[PDB]
């Protein structure tokens, strides 16, 4: 019964880190322009 | 951040309810009490055999510590060497009780 | 550098200099002993915490085994001095002066 | 080689199924036909992100989309 | 003790210490020293003395301060250069701890105060463990971290052990302690050169490890641990007199000895460095330990003292001992300065 | 809202303890052919609280301690280390739900032996700091099995969180893969609580003789606290239960069922057996336990590779 | 104030040594080392340590201390001014440290230290759907084999070794 | 050192993917099947670069091509979907397994009105390649030239010249 149901948590595991994957590039993109709004908003404190 | 909470609260009601059972019956006034042990005033003898079983404890405590990754280890993609290392840490956890058995280490407290 | 490894190092430093200046018990020498490697197992564990490094982050645990072995060892010799004088008082090891 | 076992098996129980059990764990796992299944099941759980190839021009092996025919497969994992 | 584990518990020792010369990780230099450590303890505790037992103590703060130390020096390697390389280090505060932590290690000068207690306290073999064994794996660290040692600490260490070893030995008539303050002297020696060329540091360790295995497996023939019973060997064993009478000329650095051969390679390869007061002082405290080298071969060698009439008896055995490479390293330890050229094997 | 949630965790597990006593008394009766209390309330409801009330005012035992200090730290220690163990319990959510639950309470655990040492040197009594050693290490010779039995069967959850227990036995009980080590788990926590036959504080001095009448009732209540706790812990780790996210007080009925009946079995062990001896419990715990505990464990990490039944990190 | 709060375990830490750096008495001395044990291990949760801190719980304190309170229990049969002038002197070396880094936001003793919270200096990036550190322990069975090899072959002649030095024979 | 060139905060404007978690995972596979070329582009082009500063456009196109997605879900399926990502949405860890007749419906209507097939186990974490017309980077960690190294040995190996000229040794 172990058995049986370990191999399904790892095609479950496997489903929800496909999902996680196909999500990594929206989130990068999303990241990268937040982190350089954060940047661009401390240079342009940094110069006032 | 809750669990800090959660602490405080446990160790503020177990500290509330200690000085409440150490401070509630101070309230009465109820006699002084002059009152004037197997051991009488013997110094306490020195088991060694306790001592040798605390540290047994700690060696294998230490082995324990050692094994405690085998839940994580299990996924890697290197098994047979994973598979080899953890029989060879069960496997010498082993041999020190083996040891620990053959020169009556673990006698009279067995 | 980072305000933390400031304490940590001034822990590992209290803990040298009482672990350097015995006063009569040889417990507190080796409380002061795993005190110096409880320090060295926060500072290892912060550095490699940080830097992202993950291969080291079984050296902490490895830093604790070996050392609390050491404790263990140092333990058994103050149980054979306990079991020579009764005390483990440092004054009591001073047969080697001749 | 059978009167001792018989002993032992009288004397100690405990520790005759101690070590049977550690025998069994030592040499079993090389004599199970699922014990490949176990490596190729932790190679097929992907902790990390897909970096996909520059395509030079010549990769046959190599799809250009998850649904392509080409690339590896998990129909064992499915099925088994 | 159980032979096989003497024998596992040797095989320790010796892991520890190659364990220590063949890593290229940190972790694994101190957990080599932490192995060699815990497997020497049984060796001092073989009798179960409380003078085994104070020694063994001793030992084992000395040990386990120098081994929080090195780990100190190799974590703050760690915070200023992220890596964990068995090479030069990257802050001289490291390096401090290092160099004070192998010192404490080899009992070098200040830190020398527990060698002549402990090796007093432990049998004859095991105090030949500690004079000998135990120098290999600290002496490898300071080999390979040579780029990053203040050259005025090392140099501070050595002359401080030279001259501290040298007048050490003159008060003692315990021959362990003789040994003990002898190692301090010629450890001394060992790191003056370190920084200047390290193969006459290596030459040095092995005519001192050849040297000392003599003398020790000497003592350990004749069964004797005072001057006063070493000065009964003419009467019980001649040729031991002559033994010991050549080996500690040896030591003394009287040519045409090789034991003249490191501390002349040593001033060798100091006054090309342009140290000319240096190795000029550290020579004229040699004279010390030659002293009481001479002392002991006056009461042994040289006259002959008073023995006693139970000797008659010890005159019908021969001695059973395994007198093991005794007259190899008698004559290793004689007769190898025509060889001096050797030494380019250890470059 | 956060602290509501705290005070309906704790404030229960004491009213819980406070009618343990009372479970204990009755059922203890009714197994040796008598009654339990059933005078002081309607079938003896006021017996705890009669009970609670008598041992808060009576007289101080005003005891001349060595130490002050480690004397009152010694219940605080133990009153907060046995309402800390039940905050990862998932039943079926966890009031802190941390990844690392099991270790947390394995840790936890492991810091307990500090108010039976603390407060055996903490008495003037050597005679009671003696039985302070001998629990002592019965208590860390227990933990090393637990901790051994523990990890060999988080090698079938896959990780140390305790909310993915239940997930690891929605189609069977753990107990099934698991029942040698079930059993040696159940007799290890049943000689971590000093419960009998391995009670040996009572056997012919305790360790906490010379508190006061409430400060030893906060040890026992500390103690019985452990022991509703480690059936729980046990329930959760071996006897999982249904679990419909949409109706979760289907897991919290079937739990709590669950854990009163080993709770209640604990209660029917002290009522059928005699005590070890204490060199006797050690040969349980040295010769025997660990011995198939290591076994065990060898077997229980060979077999998921054996089998192909690795269980998923996350 | 929230933002330093490793900070503040920190210099809870030190106070902490400076209990039993000072012996007052072993078993004393055993609870400030309990003491500082805990905060150490608070120190190393919140940047991320939660097995590394266990470890300081569960074999640190619940495995080693015990056996030191356990040992030092066995000894100084139960029943100064050094003690509370070492720990008062300690107490404000320690309490001087921190009003010159939070004057001057950095200080020199040996190293140049920031004054800042150490909150400045972490990573702004996620490790997806595992922790670091649990991965970096659980390689100690795929990549630590020398590892593995020289610290049980230690721990199994540390028993050997306690065998041997507690007989007397 | 020099001045670090960042982006104007008109450069980081774009219309963002404003939907919680749960509906991004509930759309994820369908998302990984449709979009699965510029994103694959953005992609290769973050860990070719090693810099977001030179990989905005792409991440533009993946924020364009997200929203193409879920509009065309919006037309559609909004029904379906909605029920979904809401039985996603009410799990703690937002398990798949406990949501599969939503999903069976989504995949149904999607199938049906837009014929996309939702992808097997194992297809989202192929390495696909990616067909692009930026240049490869000739040097993405911007490193100056290597220190040449020292001479090599050559040659015959010749005995010492009157060998080891220690002092007076002749050999
Ligand atoms: C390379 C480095 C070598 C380092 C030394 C290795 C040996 C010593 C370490 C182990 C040890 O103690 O062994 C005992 C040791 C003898 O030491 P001992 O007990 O003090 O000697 C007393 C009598 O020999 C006791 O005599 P016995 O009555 O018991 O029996 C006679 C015995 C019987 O012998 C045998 O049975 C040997 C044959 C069987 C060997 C095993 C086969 C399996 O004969 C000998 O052992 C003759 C002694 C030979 C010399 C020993 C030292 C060898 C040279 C070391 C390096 C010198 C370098 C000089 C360079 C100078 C310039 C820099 O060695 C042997 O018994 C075997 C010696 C074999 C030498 C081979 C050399 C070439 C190797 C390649
Ligand atoms: C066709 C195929 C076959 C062809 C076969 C051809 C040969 C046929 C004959 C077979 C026999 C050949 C024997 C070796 C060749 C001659 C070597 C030689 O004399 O070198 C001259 C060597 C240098 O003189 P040279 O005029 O420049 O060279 C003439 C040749 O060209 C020398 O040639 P080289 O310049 O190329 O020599 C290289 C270099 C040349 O030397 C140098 O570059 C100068 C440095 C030499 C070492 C200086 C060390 C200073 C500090 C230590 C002082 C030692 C204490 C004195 C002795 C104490 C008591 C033993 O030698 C060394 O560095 C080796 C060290 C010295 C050993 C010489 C051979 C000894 C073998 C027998 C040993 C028996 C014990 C002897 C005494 C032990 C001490 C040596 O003379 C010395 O250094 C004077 C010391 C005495 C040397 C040993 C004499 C060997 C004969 C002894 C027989 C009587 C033994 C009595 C019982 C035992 C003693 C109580
Ligand atoms: C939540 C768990 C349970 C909580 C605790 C139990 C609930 C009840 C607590 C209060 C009970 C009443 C006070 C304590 C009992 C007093 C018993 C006693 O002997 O009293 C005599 C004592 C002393 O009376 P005394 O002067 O006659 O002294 C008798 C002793 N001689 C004569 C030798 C000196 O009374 C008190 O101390 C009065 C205490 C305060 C009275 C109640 C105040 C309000 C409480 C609410
Ligand atoms: C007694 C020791 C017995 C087991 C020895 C190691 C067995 C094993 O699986 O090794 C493979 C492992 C790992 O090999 P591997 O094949 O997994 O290597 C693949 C590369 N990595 C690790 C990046 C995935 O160890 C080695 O190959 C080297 C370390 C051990 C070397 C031998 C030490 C002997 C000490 C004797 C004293
Ligand atoms: C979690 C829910 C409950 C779980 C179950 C527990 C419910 C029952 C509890 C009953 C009350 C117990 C009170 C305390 C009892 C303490 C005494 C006691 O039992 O001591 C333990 C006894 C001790 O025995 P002993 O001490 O009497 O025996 C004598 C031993 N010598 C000779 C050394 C003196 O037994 C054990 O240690 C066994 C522990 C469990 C073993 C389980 C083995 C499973 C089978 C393995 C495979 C076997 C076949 C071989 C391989 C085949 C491979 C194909
Ligand atoms: C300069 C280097 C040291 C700097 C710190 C000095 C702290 C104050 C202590 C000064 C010495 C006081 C003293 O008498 O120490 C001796 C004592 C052991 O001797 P004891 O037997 O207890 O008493 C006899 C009296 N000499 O020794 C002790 O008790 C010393 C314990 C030291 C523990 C360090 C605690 C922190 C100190 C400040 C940070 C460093
Ligand atoms: C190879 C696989 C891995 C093996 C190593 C790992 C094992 C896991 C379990 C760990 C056990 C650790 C402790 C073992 C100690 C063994 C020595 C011992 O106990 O000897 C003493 C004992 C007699 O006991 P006594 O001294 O009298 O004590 C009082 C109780 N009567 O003497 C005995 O009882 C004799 C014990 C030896 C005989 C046991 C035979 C069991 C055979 C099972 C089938 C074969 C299984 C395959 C493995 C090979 C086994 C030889
Ligand atoms: C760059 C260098 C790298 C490294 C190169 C190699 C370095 C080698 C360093 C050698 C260190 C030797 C340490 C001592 C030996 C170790 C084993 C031991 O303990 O032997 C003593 C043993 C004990 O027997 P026991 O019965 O206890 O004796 C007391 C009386 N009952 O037995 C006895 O007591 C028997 C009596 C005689 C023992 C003599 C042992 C001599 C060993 C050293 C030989 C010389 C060094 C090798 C050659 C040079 C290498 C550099
Ligand atoms: C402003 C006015 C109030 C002032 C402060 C008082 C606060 C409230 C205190 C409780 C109520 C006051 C009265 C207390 C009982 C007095 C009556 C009594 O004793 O009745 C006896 C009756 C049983 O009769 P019995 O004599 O036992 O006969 C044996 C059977 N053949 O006994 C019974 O039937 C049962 C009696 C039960 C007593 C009350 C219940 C216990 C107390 C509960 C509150 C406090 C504790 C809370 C929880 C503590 C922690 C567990
Ligand atoms: C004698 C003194 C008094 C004695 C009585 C009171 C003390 C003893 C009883 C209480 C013991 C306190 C234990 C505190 C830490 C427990 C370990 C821990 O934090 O584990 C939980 C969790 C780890 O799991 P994980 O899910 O990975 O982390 C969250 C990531 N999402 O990690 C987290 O959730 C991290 C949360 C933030 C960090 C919490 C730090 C707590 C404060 C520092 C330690 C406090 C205790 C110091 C004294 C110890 C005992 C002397
Ligand atoms: C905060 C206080 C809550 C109430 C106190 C605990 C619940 C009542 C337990 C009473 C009790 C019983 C029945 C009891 O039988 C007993 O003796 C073994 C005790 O220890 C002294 C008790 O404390």
């Amino acid at each position: 019964s172990m058995m049986r149901w370990n191999r399904e948590r790892r095609r479950l595991q496997i489903e929800d880190f496909e999902a996680r994957i196909a999500l990594m590039p929206l989130l990068q993109a999303e990241k990268d322009r937040r982190v350089l709004q954060m940047l661009r908003e401390n240079l342009e404190e940094e110069a006032t | 951040m809750n669990l800090m909470i959660t602490l405080l609260t446990n160790f503020t009601l177990a500290t509330l309810l200690v000085t409440i059972a150490f401070w509630l019956p101070q309230l009465n006034v109820y006699s002084e009490k002059t009152s004037p042990d197997p051991m009488g005033s013997a110094r306490l003898p020195f088991s060694m055999k306790f001592f040798l079983v605390a540290i047994t404890f700690l060696l294998f405590d230490l082995e324990i510590a050692l094994l405690l990754p085998l839940p994580w280890a299990s996924q890697t993609t290197n098994l047979n060497t994973m598979l080899t290392m953890a029989l060879l840490l069960i496997f010498l956890l082993a041999v020190s009780l083996a040891y620990e058995w053959t020169q009556k280490g673990l006698e009279w407290t067995e | 550098m980072s305000l933390v490894y400031m304490n940590i190092m001034m822990a590992f430093t209290v803990s040298l200099t009482g672990l350097l200046m015995y006063r009569s018990h040889l417990m507190s020498s080796l409380l002061c002993l795993e005190g110096m490697m409880l320090s060295l197992f926060i500072l290892a564990t912060l550095m490699i915490l940080n830097s992202h490094f993950t291969l080291a982050s079984m050296m902490p645990i490895i830093l604790l085994v070996f050392a609390a072995c050491e404790a263990a060892l140092g333990l058994s010799l103050l149980v054979m001095v306990s079991n020579t004088y009764g005390t483990d008082y440092v004054q009591n090891l001073n047969l080697l002066q001749c | 080689v059978a009167a001792f076992l018989k002993n032992v098996w009288a004397k100690e129980p405990v520790l005759v199924a101690s070590f049977a059990i550690a025998g069994l764990a030592v040499i079993l796992p090389t004599l199970s036909p699922y014990t490949k299944y176990s490596l190729m099941i932790n190679r097929a759980t992907p902790y990390n992100y897909p970096v996909p190839l520059r395509d030079d021009g010549n990769m046959p092996d190599v799809p250009s989309h998850p649904q392509d025919p080409q690339g590896p497969s998990l129909e064992w994992l499915k099925r088994l | 003790m159980n032979p096989i584990i003497l024998i596992i518990i040797l095989m320790t020792v010796m892991l520890g210490t190659i364990i220590v010369m063949i890593s290229t990780h940190w972790l694994l230099i101190w957990i080599g020293f932490e192995m060699n450590m815990l497997a020497i303890i049984p060796i001092m505790m073989k009798k179960h003395n409380p003078r085994a037992t104070e020694a063994s103590t001793k030992y084992f703060l000395t040990q386990s301060t120098a081994s929080m130390l090195l780990m100190m020096a190799i974590i703050i390697n760690l915070m200023f250069s992220g890596q964990w390389t068995v090479m030069k280090l990257f802050n001289p505060m490291a390096s401090m701890l290092m160099t004070m932590a192998l010192a404490m290690k080899l009992g070098m000068a200040p830190f020398h105060f527990w060698v002549p207690e402990v090796t007093q306290g432990i049998p004859l073999s095991s105090g030949l463990i500690l004079l000998t064994w135990q120098k290999l794996a600290p002496m490898s660290v300071l080999y390979q971290i040579l780029p990053s040692i203040n050259l005025d600490l090392i140099l501070t260490l050595s002359i401080l052990s030279i001259t501290i070893g040298g007048w050490g030995g003159l008060n003692q008539t315990q021959l362990r302690k003789i040994m003990a303050y002898s190692s301090i002297a010629h450890m001394g020696w060992m790191t003056a050169v370190l920084l200047y060329n390290p193969t006459m540091t290596l030459l040095n360790l092995i005519i001192y490890i050849i040297m000392t295995s003599t003398m020790f497996t000497l003592f350990m023939a004749n069964s004797t641990t005072t001057t006063l019973s070493l000065s009964h060997t003419w009467n019980k064993a001649p040729i031991m007199t002559i033994l010991v009478l050549i080996t500690l000329l040896s030591m003394g650095g009287l040519p045409p000895l090789s034991g003249f051969m490191p501390k002349w390679m040593i001033i060798q390869e100091m006054t090309k460095n342009d140290s000319i007061i240096l190795p000029t002082l550290m020579a004229i405290t040699a004279l010390l330990n030659l002293y009481f080298y001479m002392r002991l071969t006056y009461s042994t060698a040289l006259t002959m003292f008073p023995s006693t009439n139970n000797m008659k008896m010890k005159w019908q055995f021969p001695t059973t001992k395994r007198m093991t490479l005794l007259p190899t390293m008698t004559v290793l330890s004689t007769m190898l300065l025509p060889l001096t050229p050797i030494l380019s094997i250890l470059e | 809202m956060f602290m509501i949630n705290v005070l309906t965790l704790i404030i229960p597990i004491l009213l819980a303890v406070a009618f343990l006593t009372l479970v204990e008394r009755k059922v203890l009766g009714y197994m040796q052919f008598r009654k339990g209390p059933n005078v002081v309330g309607p079938y003896g409801l006021l017996q705890p609280i009669a009970d609670a009330i008598k041992l808060f005012i009576k007289e101080p035992l005003r005891p001349a301690t060595s130490s002050i200090s480690m004397f009152i730290l010694a219940p605080i220690l133990a009153l907060t280390l046995a309402l800390t163990m039940w905050i990862p319990l998932p039943m079926p959510y966890p009031l802190i739900n941390m990844n690392l639950g099991v270790l947390f309470m394995l840790a936890m655990s492991s810091l307990a032996v500090y108010s039976i040492l603390w407060s055996g040197w903490a008495s003037n009594s050597k005679y009671a700091l003696i039985g302070a050693l001998r629990a002592v290490a019965q208590t860390i010779s227990y933990e090393v099995t637990l901790a051994i039995i523990l990890l060999s069967v988080l090698l079938m959850n896959g990780s140390f969180t305790l909310s993915t227990l239940i997930i690891t036995q929605e189609q069977v009980w753990l107990i099934f893969p698991a029942w040698p080590l079930a059993m040696m788990w159940f007799i290890s926590t049943l000689a971590e609580t000093n419960r009998a036959p391995f009670d040996l504080t009572e056997g012919e001095s305790g360790f906490n003789v010379e508190y006061a009448a409430g400060p030893f009732a906060l040890f026992f209540m500390a103690e019985y606290a452990n022991i509703i706790m480690m059936n729980i812990f046990t329930t959760t780790l071996f006897l999982g239960a249904f679990h419909n996210p949409y109706m979760p007080e289907l897991y919290t009925i079937n739990f709590t069922i669950k854990s009163l009946l080993l709770s209640i079995t604990f209660l029917w062990i002290r009522a059928s057996y005699p005590r070890f001896r204490y060199d006797q419990l050690m040969h349980l715990l040295w010769k025997n336990f660990l011995p198939l505990t290591l076994a065990l464990c060898m077997w229980h990490v060979s077999l998921p590779i054996l089998l192909s039944s690795i269980p998923p990190q996350t | 104030m929230m933002t330093y709060i490793v900070f503040i375990l920190s210099i809870i830490f030190v106070m902490g040594f400076v209990g039993f750096s000072s012996k007052p008495s072993p078993i004393y001395g055993g609870l400030g080392l309990i003491v500082s044990g805990g905060v150490g291990c608070g120190i190393v949760l919140n940047f991320g340590g939660s097995f590394l801190g266990l470890m300081v719980f569960l074999i640190y304190l619940g495995g080693m201390m015990v056996v030191f309170g356990y040992t030092t229990a066995m000894a100084t049969e139960q029943y100064n001014k050094v003690v509370l002038g070492t720990f008062i002197t300690g107490l404000l070396m320690e309490f001087l440290m921190v009003y010159y880094v939070l004057k001057d936001k950095e200080v020199e003793i040996v190293f140049k230290f920031n004054g800042m919270g150490d909150w400045v200096i972490y990573d702004t990036g996620d490790s997806g759907f595992f922790s670091e550190e649990a991965m970096g322990i659980a390689a100690l069975y795929s990549y630590g084999t020398w590892l593995v090899i020289v610290t049980g072959w230690s721990l199994l002649i540390g028993v050997v070794v306690i065998m041997e030095i507690t007989r007397g024979n | 050192p020099g001045i670090v060139e960042l982006p104007s905060l008109e450069d980081l404007k774009v219309q963002e993917v404003k939907v919680s978690s749960s509906v991004l995972k509930a759309a994820a596979h369908h998302y990984g099947a449709q979009c699965d070329k510029p994103n694959k582009e953005f992609m290769l082009c973050r860990w070719e670069e090693k810099d977001p500063r030179r990989c905005l456009e792409e991440g533009k196109l993946v924020n364009q091509c997200a929203l193409e997605f879920f509009r065309q879900i919006k037309r559609h399926c909004a029904e379906p979907f909605t029920e979904y990502w809401t039985c996603i949405d009410y799990s703690g860890l937002q398990l798949f397994r406990r949501c599969r007749k939503e999903q069976a419906q989504f995949d149904k209507c999607v199938l049906d009105k837009l014929g996309w097939v939702r992808p097997d186990l194992g297809e989202l974490s192929k390495v696909t390649k990616v067909k692009t017309d930026r240049p490869l980077p000739e040097n993405p960690y911007h490193s100056r030239a290597r220190p040449e190294p020292n001479p090599e040995v050559e040659g015959d190996l010749k005995p010492a010249r009157h060998g080891s000229r220690l002092f007076f040794w002749t050999m």
